[PDB]
Order: structure tokens, then C-alpha cells, then sequence
């Protein structure tokens, strides 16, 4: 049920997990519907996450690191401002230690494979491609949105294009970097980022 | 009208 | 069975408490549900299987802000008439919060505070969050602490006011609001304590260096202040304090009870991730003169009883290195008829952390909570700004058209006066 | 495991090899960044030549070794390139070799360049020739485990 | 709740108000037909300020729509948002006075007077308590300044203690019609110094103004002039209907303005407001607001504030910001222009934050500023009306219906002892 | 037999019973007709309810939860009113919680089906599609009517658009939060609904 409770990776977990414990019910006095710390969801299929080079990196690779969803547009000028700084932040981090520890991945708002690639081309780190399902549905996972047209249910949009959320297990935020938010520290707030208590477990 | 074109502009 | 009762009185004690009790609620462990999946008592009642209340009553003339929380995320949490909510506001109007509308109300909150003060023996005291600048803060507050002294005569009584900045206003009607509560709050409470917005947000600006924050993340600040106040009846220490002991090593004479606050370390996560959090440091910083929750420099005060709340793991051999480090130190100066003025408090608790803040996970912390001469300056405002106003009959005629004669402001100003006069005799 | 698979070439005629995982134990290693018809490769590639013979095989152990990384636009042109240079050399369809120029910020005038490199894959020593240099680099200075 | 009551006198109010309710229907997604559409709380959880459930699910604005002409009544109907309003609500007049305070006022405002406040008195007692009522009304004319103030006044010796707010034209400085505009200004003056609870000026020359050298529109009609109005108008009562971190209702506004019951006339402006070419070049934050607010250039009434000296101002603002740099940046504007504001009231400015911005802004401001400077606005309709008075011009159309010669007299002295109040405190 | 003899449901439900009845009665001391305490039903076919996925969601995952249904109708300016504070009802209550607590089965007074998709994408919980004969059956089931075109059988009406029904496990009135009813108490009713006690079994 987190973030919110009207998001398609939310449905699609009740129904997996209400599945799932049904059949030990009538496999076996087991609680049901399931408590959200038993509910338990696979976040990211096998063939959804590509680097820059479009080869498959899989989910048990980001084992033991900080992982932060880019939600971010090629064509929106304050994203072009950002992405220089994220760019920058992600290689100093990830090259003044040993082993690299944070991980960014692209979530588009494009319209168009050409501009989709012309966006790919200067970035490093992962991504999720556009037309897998994937990317809307985490969309309405995060009420992340460029102008209200989903009829998203209650809640407004959390956060306007370019935003970076890091993500837990589970989906629910961990910490939400104020790019635009009612701390409205743009383009410097990467510094509030914290990895030692973030863990992709 | 321009002035609703103008106030609750969001474009 | 220890219990305290909050009191939550006017838009800006709303919000304080919406800060303070997700606070408490996460450090106990209890869902916005209210059940958890004996050391909680003092703040959450038992309510059949695993549910708890809390403690506490919301009181706004305003529907608004009491509205939002029977429609938000903590719609049930809270039972509900302990949200108790008016019609009209106040409307910054010391006047009207406490002759005309205030009335209606105050009989439903003292019957709310019947009902749950005589579930249980061995009440320890009520805490109030108010605004002293606002008209229902200062007006319904007054008529609630008089109440609650005819009725619950010998109960400590600690209060939490907002009192207005000495630059920041955001109204312009507040120096008589504030000259009317500090006289009749002089006389209905127990220990006062300051503290003052402009003094939070220069906290927040330089030590997490969060350079525009809203109010929601001062509330939290205080919200850390009260934990770590409340939490020698929540968690077992080394040695504890019962905040029925303030009332006995702080205050030395019964009109002298107004004093400060402070919180060490308040830094961000990536500040910690380049300092060590030694209990030396945080009791220097506590110390420091800019740390204040009141914006008021005790360089120029005289201290007199100071009270350090340790919260995390903290050993007792190290509390009393450190605190003998600030006697020798000769910035901080010390009042000669207090020769030894430090009660400390040490708890096994760290301090909880809320997810998505801004403070960082700290291992140890310290409220510090003293009393100085430095409140003269924060009421010698006050003697201006109210000797301003009232030279030429300003705002006047909202106040005496209520109904309230024309006096109870001189009377007020000169119990001010005689206050200013009752700490420099202390000083010398 | 770093590079990985079979992309780091060693060089043989009549059939293509890979160069073994731990062949790169007691030496030090430099990546020479390069590419072909550039007027100033053309003299790198050369002296950087006598120099890797000369170094490399008065000693009994090799103590230089030489992986080359290319910013090519032709594949004819990368092989008859690979097939002028006697040190060992990256597969051009590999990603490792964009992933390695991505990482050491290559541009698309620096070119050519060379980076010694340390046994886990960091810069030691960045060395460009825009302009008796080389001699710069001594082999004893990366001792690899 | 608390219930606002509006009122639509003159046909200039009537506009005003017209596409006022189009401004309030589109913040709270009301259809025209009176369905909801929107589907969010915070557009319905306070909506009984306004709005009224009628047995349909329909929401009925509380609004008197009221005239002596039934000409620019049909306008309203037939117009979008027309059919909004209840049939019942409309007061019907069939000769009209003719720009004339004594036939608005005396003797054709009388017997229409009891039929509007049957509905005054209906929609006010139908909910348990209200706060206040706004009238938004001219005083160019007859209608407004002369029936409408009338209607001012009954409503106070039977309401007394609510909140008595009105949104009122003036006579405009440089050039204007109907050329009794003296008549019925200092006459609708004299009667509204000691009825209204706070008055809120707009001249129609400011308005124009604003319209030219910071909208850049070549052509600016009646409508994009009543939507100036609309803005700041619900600009005063944002936090009746939204939630903030700050809130303010029109008597938090009322007792923190005035100082002394007798001076209650509020300069007021809109921000921010940007044209076509300037919009996506322009940052939208807290600073630049407050120098916009703070600004000969964008006030809604013709009165040079920079002339004067701010007595006591307040900012509404709305939208997602953070209330610190609101908080230090009212001190700011106050110390670097500290002539300009007054000195024995130290502070002299509120600040209420508003957590719901207008539709497709994020974050916007309303300001009403108790300015000294409204001064030269009383002297010039002032030296206006002593020159027609002295020379009995036009006083026939007056005296012969039922009026006498001193009060005018008393209408020229309580508007001069309106003047001697300001200048000892400038 | 509850809530009324006469309805579709009902008198199905009885023939269903009476069927199996007389053929285990046959196959073999029973008693006939059965008991309203034995009859037994199934409410919702394989393929009739259905998320906001658009994936089909078994009647047995109800169970353990307080699951309502709500007759509304898209133009009805009465459910225009009551959608926003069933949406914040229905969120606060399964986001203040351990477990999933309350549900709503959406039925449809609308006119046709572009209205029903542009209603049904304004509400995050289950539905039944307008042209399964479940909706019809649950209408006249619950009397519930914006007006008289089915025939009443010698009732009177219940409620009228919107309604919402706390239901049980053989189509039992649980409880009827009174908004458009004798008590009139529109939006707050929605307060009134005791899910502790009310549980699909
Ligand atoms: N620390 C803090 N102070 C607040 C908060 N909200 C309001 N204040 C202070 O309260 C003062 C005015 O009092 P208000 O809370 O606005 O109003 P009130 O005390 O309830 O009295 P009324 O206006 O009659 O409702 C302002 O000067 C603010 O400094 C808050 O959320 N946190
Ligand atoms: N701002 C604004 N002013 C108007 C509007 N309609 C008329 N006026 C002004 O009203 C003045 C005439 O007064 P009028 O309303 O006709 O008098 P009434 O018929 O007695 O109410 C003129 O100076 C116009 O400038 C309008 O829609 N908006
Ligand atoms: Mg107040």
C-alpha cells in the first residue's frame, strides 16, 4: 500500500500476493487479506533494465547499492539543467570508491524513439525503455507528470519534471531529493542524497 | 478572454 | 502509572502537535491505524484489543486546520472529540478569545479533559502548545490555564509558546496579543518555555543548511524538543528526570519560570557523514549562544539553572567530563547564589528519526533546556513595541468594543514593568 | 572480473586469440588511446613502438604491456590499424572499449594519449603528446600482485 | 461554515460579479449547469461559503443579483455561468434611476428595497451562522451608489456585528462619463464611512493601466476588466475555501488593517501578472512578487502610493512556497522603503499562507495596503464637487424629488473630516 | 429470503439450492424446502469482477475484507459530490492500516458505455461492466433505482443514486451508510461504516 494505494504495481502486488496465500490456504488459520511486511513483489522483471550499450543487466545485480529513478524529459529546459549535475554527482560518487554504490536509472517522458535515443546518448547509467508498460505504470506509481491528464485518484502530482527518487525494495520512497517539491531546492539537491541507511535489500 | 488566457496561464 | 496530557491550543499549536505526535507514534511504533503489528503509556491510552489514543485534545476556533486532521492520514488516531473545533476564528483578537466566543467551547474541553484525566492515579502534568501572537492561542489558552488551576489546583502545568520574533512578525496586531497572555499566563503556569520561529529558522539555514523551509519543518524541531523532554517517562536511563523535577531545579523563585531551549547536533545526513557525534561537541553546541530556540543572546544574560537532557548512548563518565568543561569555560557566566546548577538526565533511547525528513540518524543528542536573564531583552521588545502602539490609541476599539474595559491593557503593561524589575534584581 | 570475456586480443597470424585473464601479473600497463588517420597517431604510434621493444625485451620478464583502444569509424580500418600495432588490443564490436574511453574521458585533439593504469583499474599516470616524452613512464612503477 | 453573501448592485456590479462566480466555478470545478467535475476534496470541502445544495445535487450561488433595469440583468442569464444563478435571486426594477443618487436612494429605490431584503434576510437565516456579506457595487451611477448603499444600511442595523466588505468603483481621475460622477460619489461617501466594515477601491483608469504597460493588450474589453477584479476578489477570501499553513478570513483581515473604525478604505493589487512575450522569461518565487505588490505600476486604484505612507498592509499569498523567505522578505521591503512606511506602528504588515493557488498558477498574491495616499483620490472628488456645488448646477435633479439642501452639506463635511483624519497621521 | 423474497438473486439463489437439494435427496432424513440458514451463493462469476488493471479479481480474495458496493451514476450531480470523499475515505482507510480493510464493487446507473469508461477511469477499486446482467440482478436486488422502470414488487424504493451497501457473504444488507436515505446525511455517512464487524465470510 506505499507509496499510494491507487497505483497499478500496488494492484498487480495485492493480486499476486491475495494469489499466492490463498494457495497455501487451501493448501493447509492464516490472516488474510496479507500485512504489507509479509507482501512481498518482484520490482523489476528479467528483461527491463538496459545500460548504454542495450544489454541486459538483471535484478539481482543492483544487490548492495542506493538505486534513484531519473524521472526526467529530453526536452524540458530544467532538465537539460540538471541532467550535467546528476551526471556529475554520479560519476564523482561512483568513482571515488572502491566499489560503485549509487545507481541511476532513466524514466522517460518523451514522445518518440529519436529523441528517446538523442536523450540515451549522453547518459551513463541504466535505464528502462519506452515502450514497455513499465515506465507508465511506475509513472502512476509516482505521480510523476508533466500536466494532469491521467486521472491520478486524490492525490495531485507528487513532483513536475526532472525529479530523482530513491527506491527501496518495495517501491516505497526512501528519501524524496527536492528538485521541485515545497523545499523547492533545484539543481543543488543531490547533495541531500543518502546512501548509508537507502539500501536496495 | 485574454485576461483567462493571462491569469490562469500555465503554457 | 505516569501519564501527561497534551494541550493543543490554537492553528499554531495544531500543527506543532501534528509534528509532534507522528514523533511519537513512530518511536512507540503504532500505525496511523492506532494498533501496534508497558513503557508507551505516558502518551497513548489502551483501547480494547492493541488499539491506542492519544492523550492529547486539539483546540482551534478555526474549523480548518482541525478539519484537515478529521480528513487526513490521522483520521483515526485521534478519538474524535478530542479534535474540538469552533466556527468562527478568533481573528488575532486577545479580546474575542476570551469574552465572547471562547465561552462555548471551554466548557466541551474541560469536560473532555474530565473524561480522560480521572481514567488513571498518577497523572504527572499537562503540557500546552500555543501562540501567544494569535487570538485564540492567547485568549481560549487563558481562559483553559485559569480553568485548569481552579479545577486541578496543585498540577504542574509546562507551556510551549510561540512568542513573536523581534524582526519577523507576520502580523501587526501581536504586541497587544502578547502583552495580555504574559500577564495572566505569569500567574497560571508552572515553567515557560520560549520559543521563538525566526530562532528555528536560522537553525535550519545554517546547520542542515536548508535555505527555504516552511513551517512543517520547524514543527519538527520542536517535536525533538518535546521527545527528548518526555523521554525519561517513556524510556529507562542511567538516570532519569520526572519533568515534575523541573518545577524544583530550575525555577528558584515561583514568577521566575520563563527560559530556553536548545538542541545539539540538528544535522543533516551528510553532515554526520563527516563528524563524529562526541558528547563533548554536542554539549558545546548546545551551549553556543546561535543555537537558541528563543533569539535571545545569553551572552549578556546571567544563567542561572540549566537542565541537559542526554538521549542516546550516553555513559555517565563522559557527561560529567563534559559538563565541567562549560563551568571553566568564562563565556557562560553563572549566577553567584547557584553555585552547582546542572541536574542532568541520561536515557538508553536514541533519538527516532522520521522517514523523508531532514535531520540525519544520530546515536546521541541533548535537549537543553536553561534559565537566564536574557528574558528581559525578549519582554524589553515587548515594552516598546506595546509603549508604541498604545501612545495614541492604536487597534484599541476592536479590543474595548468586544467587551473588555479599558485598563486591562495598563494593567497588563505594568505587570510587564514589574517583571522586568523582579529579573534585574535577580542579576545582581 | 573486469574486462571478462575473449574482447581483449592478443595478437597472431593465421588465427585470432584472446590474451589469458591473469597475463597482466608483475607488469605495468598503459592504454593507448588512438586512431587511424590522425597526423599526429601516425608519429605516436611509431616511437611508442621502439619504445615498447626496446623496454619490454631487454628484460627477461615483460615488464611493459600495451592495450589499445581505438576511436576508429571503420572496421577494415581498425583491423589493418591492429595489424600495424605489435601490443595487445581490444575487439572493436566490443562495448568494453566505449565503455573504457566513456570512463577516461576521450574526446571524439587530445587524441592520441596514453593511461598507465593500476591493478584495479584506476588512473596512475595520464600522459598526452600535443605538442622525448615517453620516457616519462617508468615500467617499475606499476608492480602489479 | 462560515458564509459569505454577495450582492450585485449597479450594472457595473453586476459584470463584476458575473464573471467573479466564472472565476469561483472554475477554482471549484462547477459545470454551468451546476454539476461537479474535478473529482478532489479540496475543491468540495468548503463550498457551502459560496454554494448551496438545492435537492438536485446543483450548487446555487448565495449571490443577490439586483438592479433597476432589467436590461443588464437578461445579459447576466443569457451570458455562460448565467444559468448558474437561481431565477429567484434576480430583483427585477422597471424604470431605473438615471445616474441619480436621489431616485436610487429616496424615492424609486424604496419599493424595491423590501423585495430584496425578503431574500437578504432568506439566504442569510437559512444557514446557522454566517460571517460576513461583500457588495460589490458603482458609485458612477444611480443604481449602485444610491440603492446599493441603502441596502448597506439595513442590512447593518439588522446584522450589526458581521463583516461588512465591499468591492466599489470610483469616479476615474483623468477622463470619464456620466458627469454627475462628484454627485453620487460624495454622496454614496458619506453614508458608507460609518456602514461598511472595509471598502476596497478599484478605479476604472487603474485597471485600464495595468491592462497597457504590463499586459501589452491593445484591447482590453469589459471582461478582461472584470477578471482584474475576480482575481484579488477571491484573492481576499482564499482561506475560507482552502487550507493553509497561515489562514485568514475577511475579520482576520478587518481587525488587523484598521487601526480606528472610522478609516477603512484599502488600496489593492494583483500578482503576478505577466504578458504573452514575458511569461516563460520571468522566475516565479516569493521575491519577486513582493516588489511586484509593492509597486505604483500595478495598483488597482489611481492613487500614487509612493505620495503616501503605508499605515497597515497584508499579503494573501497561495500556492506552494515556503513561508521563510515570505517571512523575512515583508521586513525586507519594509526596512529598504522605511520612509514610505509609517514609524509609531512598528511592523505594519501581515502576512496568510495559502497551501491552494489559483488554476494554472503555482503561486500568486493578493494585497490590500490602509494607504495615507488614498488622499489625493477624496481631494479630487473633492474640488470636484465644491465646483459644481457652488454654482447650484444639476441641484434641481436632486432636491425636487424628495431630498433637501444640508445634507449635502453634511455629505461635503463628513467627506472633509474623511480628509483632516489622514494628513495628521501623514 | 433477505433483504427481499422477491428479488432475481433470491429466487435464483432458492432454485440453485432447492436443486441440489432434491438430487442429494434422491441420491440418498432431509428436510425440504431448504433453509435460509443452508441456502448458499456465489456472487460474483469467474469473469465478472475486474480492477483498474483490467485484469479479472476472484470473489474469494474478498474475503476478510469489508467490501461495499456503490450504485452511481456519471451525471448524477449527487455522486459528482459524494466521488471525492469516497476516494479520500476509501485512501485514508487502506493507507492508515497494516491491512487492506474496506473495498468498494462499483454498479452503474450510467447510459452507455462511453460514459461507464469515463466514469469507471474516476474510481481506483473494483467494478462490474454495464452489459453483465449482474448489475441489473443487483439492482433490482438492493432496490436501487434513479426511476421507475422495472417493475417494484409491491416494495417501495430503498435509496435512489448513490448508494453504497456493505455487503456479506450471501448478498446480506449489512449496514447502509445513509447518505440519500431517511437520515439524510450526505458525505458524512461515509463514517458510519463499521468494518470491524461487517467482514465478507
Ligand atoms: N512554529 C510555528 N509557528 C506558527 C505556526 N503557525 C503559526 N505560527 C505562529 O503563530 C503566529 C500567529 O498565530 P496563529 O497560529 O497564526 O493564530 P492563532 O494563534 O491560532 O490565533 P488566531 O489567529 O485567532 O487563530 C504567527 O506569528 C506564527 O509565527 C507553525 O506551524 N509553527
Ligand atoms: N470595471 C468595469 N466598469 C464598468 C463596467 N460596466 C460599467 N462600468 C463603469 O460604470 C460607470 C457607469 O456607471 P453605471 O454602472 O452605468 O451606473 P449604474 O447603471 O447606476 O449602475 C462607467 O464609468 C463605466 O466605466 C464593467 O463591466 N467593468
Ligand atoms: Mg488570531
Amino acid at each position: 500500500s506505499q507509496p499510494v494505494f491507487a497505483s497499478p504495481l500496488n494492484v498487480e502486488k495485492r493480486r499476486l500476493n491475495e494469489e499466492r496465500a490463498l494457495m497455501q490456504a487451501q493448501k493447509a488459520n492464516i490472516q488474510l487479506p496479507p500485512n504489507y511486511g509479509d507482501m512481498d513483489l518482484i520490482l523489476f522483471p528479467e528483461g527491463s533494465l538496459k545500460n548504454s550499450n542495450n544489454t541486459v543487466i538483471p535484478q539481482s545485480h543492483l544487490k548492495g547499492k542506493s538505486v534513484a529513478l531519473y524521472f526526467a524529459d529530453g526536452a524540458d529546459p530544467k532538465c537539460a539543467s540538471l541532467l550535467p549535475f546528476l551526471l556529475n554527482y554520479y560519476r564523482t560518487m561512483n568513482e571515488g570508491g572502491a566499489n560503485q554504490k549509487i545507481e541511476i536509472i532513466f524514466v522517460s517522458l518523451d514522445r518518440d524513439r529519436e529523441a528517446f535515443e538523442s536523450h540515451r546518448a549522453h547518459m551513463p547509467w541504466l535505464s528502462i525503455d519506452l515502450e514497455n508498460p513499465l515506465t507508465e505504470i511506475l509513472k502512476r506509481h509516482f505521480r510523476v507528470m508533466k500536466e494532469y491528464e491521467v486521472p491520478t485518484y486524490g492525490y495531485g502530482s507528487r513532483t513536475g519534471v526532472p525529479s530523482v527518487i530513491v527506491i527501496g525494495s518495495d517501491g516505497r520512497e526512501a528519501q524524496f531529493l527536492p528538485i521541485c517539491s515545497g523545499l523547492e531546492e533545484g539543481d543543488r539537491a543531490l547533495l541531500r542524497w543518502d546512501w548509508r541507511n537507502t539500501k536496495f535489500a | 478572454a485574454v485576461a483567462q488566457l493571462l491569469r490562469s496561464s500555465a503554457e | 502509572m505516569r501519564e501527561v496530557i497534551s494541550i493543543h491550543v490554537g492553528q499554531a499549536g495544531i500543527q506543532i502537535g501534528n509534528a509532534c505526535w507522528e514523533l511519537f507514534c513512530l518511536e512507540h511504533g503504532i500505525q496511523p491505524d492506532g494498533q501496534m503489528p508497558d513503557a508507551f503509556n505516558t502518551f497513548f491510552s489502551e483501547t480494547g484489543a492493541g488499539k491506542h489514543v492519544p492523550r492529547c485534545v486539539f483546540l482551534d476556533l478555526e474549523p480548518t486546520v482541525v478539519d484537515e486532521v478529521r480528513t487526513g492520514t490521522y483520521r483515526h488516531l485521534f478519538h474524535p472529540e478530542q479534535l474540538i473545533s469552533g466556527k468562527e476564528d478568533a481573528a488575532n483578537n486577545f479580546a474575542r478569545g476570551h469574552y465572547t466566543i471562547g465561552k462555548e467551547i471551554v466548557d466541551l474541553s474541560l469536560d473532555r479533559i474530565r473524561k480522560l484525566a480521572d481514567n488513571c492515579t498518577g497523572l504527572q502534568g499537562f503540557l500546552m502548545f500555543n501562540a501567544v501572537g494569535g487570538g485564540t492561542g492567547s485568549g481560549l489558552g487563558c481562559l483553559l490555564l485559569e480553568r485548569l488551576s481552579v479545577d486541578y489546583g496543585k498540577k504542574s502545568k509546562l507551556n510551549f509558546c510561540s512568542w513573536p520574533s523581534p524582526q519577523v512578525s507576520t502580523a501587526v496586531v501581536e504586541p497587544y496579543n502578547s502583552v495580555l497572555s504574559t500577564h495572566s499566563l505569569l500567574e497560571h503556569t508552572d515553567v515557560a518555555v520560549m520559543l521563538d520561529n525566526e530562532a528555528i529558522y536560522d537553525i535550519c539555514r545554517r546547520n542542515l543548511d536548508i535555505e527555504r523551509p516552511t513551517y512543517t519543518n520547524l514543527n519538527r524541531l520542536i517535536a525533538q524538543v518535546i521527545s527528548s523532554l518526555t523521554a525519561s517517562l517513556r524510556f529507562d536511563g542511567a538516570l532519569n528526570v520526572d519533568v515534575t523535577e523541573f518545577q524544583t531545579n530550575l525555577v528558584p523563585y515561583p514568577r521566575i519560570h520563563f527560559m530556553l531551549s536548545s538542541y545539539a547536533p540538528i544535522i543533516s545526513a551528510e553532515k554526520a557523514y563527516h563528524e563524529q557525534l562526541s558528547v563533548a561537541e554536542i554539549t558545546n553546541s548546545a551551549f553556543e549562544p546561535a543555537s537558541m530556540m528563543a533569539k535571545c543572546d545569553p551572552r549578556h544574560g546571567k544563567y542561572m539553572a540549566c537542565c541537559l537532557m542526554y538521549r542516546g548512548d550516553v555513559v555517565p563518565k563522559d557527561v560529567n567530563a563534559a559538563v565541567a568543561t562549560i563551568k571553566t569555560k568564562r563565556t557562560i557566566q553563572f549566577v553567584d547564589w547557584c553555585p552547582t546548577g546542572f541536574k542532568c538526565g541520561i536515557n538508553y533511547q536514541p533519538p527516532t528519526v522520521v522517514p523523508g525528513g531532514d535531520l540525519a540518524k544520530v546515536m546521541r543528542a541533548v535537549c537543553m533546556i536553561s534559565n537566564s536573564t536574557a528574558i528581559a531583552e525578549v519582554f524589553s521588545r515587548m515594552d516598546h513595541k506595546f509603549d508604541l502602539m498604545y501612545a495614541k490609541r492604536a487597534f484599541v476599539h476592536w479590543y474595548v468594543g468586544e467587551g473588555m474595559e479599558e485598563g486591562e491593557f495598563s494593567e497588563a503593561r505594568e505587570d510587564l514593568a514589574a517583571l522586568e524589575k523582579d529579573y534585574e534584581e535577580v542579576g545582581i | 572480473c573486469f574486462f571478462g570475456p575473449d574482447v581483449v586480443k592478443r595478437t597472431q597470424q593465421g588465427n585470432y586469440v584472446p590474451v589469458r585473464p591473469d597475463h597482466f601479473a608483475g607488469v605495468s600497463v598503459a592504454l593507448f588511446f588512438a586512431k587511424a588517420g590522425h597526423s599526429k597517431c601516425a608519429q605516436i604510434v611509431p616511437v611508442v613502438r621502439q619504445f615498447y621493444k626496446t623496454t619490454n625485451f631487454s628484460g627477461e620478464k615483460a615488464v611493459i604491456e600495451i592495450i589499445y583502444v581505438s576511436l576508429d569509424k571503420d572496421e577494415q580500418d581498425f583491423e589493418r590499424v591492429r595489424a600495424l600495432m605489435p601490443w595487445c588490443s581490444v575487439e572493436y564490436k566490443s562495448c568494453l572499449r566505449k565503455k573504457l574511453i566513456e570512463r577516461y574521458r576521450v574526446p571524439n585533439t587530445a587524441i592520441p594519449l596514453l593511461i598507465v593504469i593500476g591493478p584495479n583499474g584506476e588512473e596512475a599516470g595520464r600522459m598526452n603528446f600535443q605538442q622525448f616524452v615517453l620516457q616519462r613512464w617508468d615500467y617499475r612503477f606499476n608492480k602489479w600482485p | 461554515m462560515r458564509e459569505i453573501v454577495h450582492v450585485q448592485g449597479g450594472q457595473c456590479g453586476n459584470q463584476i460579479g458575473a464573471k467573479f462566480w466564472e472565476v469561483i466555478s472554475d477554482e471549484h470545478g462547477i459545470d454551468p449547469t451546476g454539476t461537479y467535475c474535478g473529482d478532489s476534496d479540496l475543491q468540495l470541502e468548503r463550498i457551502n461559503v459560496f454554494y448551496n445544495e438545492a435537492t438536485g445535487g446543483r450548487f446555487v450561488p448565495r449571490a443577490i443579483l439586483m438592479d433597476l433595469e432589467p436590461g443588464t440583468m437578461d445579459s447576466v442569464r443569457a451570458g455562460p455561468f448565467g444559468q448558474l444563478f437561481r431565477p429567484d435571486n434576480f430583483v427585477f426594477g422597471q424604470t431605473g434611476a438615471g445616474n441619480n443618487w436621489a431616485k436610487g436612494h429616496y424615492t424609486e429605490g424604496a419599493e424595491l428595497i423590501d423585495s430584496v431584503l425578503d431574500v437578504v434576510r432568506k439566504e442569510a437565516e437559512g444557514c446557522d451562522c454566517l460571517q460576513g456579506f461583500q457588495i460589490t457595487h458603482s458609485l458612477g451611477g444611480g443604481t449602485g451608489s444610491g440603492m446599493g448603499t441603502l441596502l448597506i444600511s439595513k442590512v447593518r442595523e439588522e446584522y450589526p456585528d458581521r463583516i461588512m466588505e465591499t468591492f466599489s468603483v470610483f469616479p476615474s481621475p483623468k477622463v470619464s462619463d456620466t458627469v454627475v460622477e462628484p454627485y453620487n460619489a460624495t454622496l454614496s461617501v458619506h453614508q458608507l464611512v460609518e456602514n461598511a466594515d472595509e471598502v476596497q477601491v478599484i478605479d476604472n483608469e487603474a485597471l485600464y493601466d495595468i491592462c497597457f504597460r504590463t499586459l501589452k493588450l491593445t484591447t482590453p474589453t469589459y471582461g478582461d476588466l472584470n477578471h482584474l477584479v475576480s482575481a484579488a476578489m477571491s484573492g481576499v477570501t482564499c482561506c475560507l475555501r482552502f487550507p493553509g499553513q497561515l489562514n485568514s478570513d475577511l475579520r482576520k483581515l478587518a481587525v488587523n488593517l484598521i487601526p480606528f473604525p472610522r478609516l477603512h478604505f484599502f488600496l489593492i493589487g494583483f500578482a503576478p501578472l505577466t504578458s504573452r512575450g514575458s511569461q516563460q522569461y520571468r522566475a516565479l518565487s516569493v521575491p519577486e512578487l513582493t516588489q511586484q505588490m509593492f509597486d505604483a505600476k500595478n495598483m488597482m486604484c489611481a492613487s500614487d502610493p509612493r505620495h503616501g505612507r503605508y499605515l497597515t498592509a497584508s499579503a494573501m499569498f497561495r500556492g506552494r512556497m515556503s513561508t521563510k523567505e515570505v517571512d523575512e522578505q515583508m521586513l525586507n521591503v519594509q526596512n529598504k522603503n522605511s520612509s514610505y512606511f509609517v514609524e509609531w506602528i512598528p511592523n505594519n504588515m501581515k502576512s496568510s499562507v495559502c497551501d491552494i493557488p489559483p488554476k494554472g498558477l503555482k503561486m500568486s498574491v493578493t494585497f490590500v495596503g490602509n494607504s495615507t495616499a488614498i488622499q489625493e483620490m477624496f481631494k479630487r472628488v473633492s474640488d470636484q464637487f465644491t465646483a459644481m456645488f457652488r454654482r447650484k448646477a444639476f441641484l434641481h435633479w436632486y432636491t425636487g424629488e424628495g431630498m433637501d439642501e444640508m445634507e449635502f452639506t453634511e455629505a461635503e463635511s463628513n467627506m472633509n473630516d474623511l480628509v483632516s483624519e489622514y494628513q495628521q497621521y501623514q
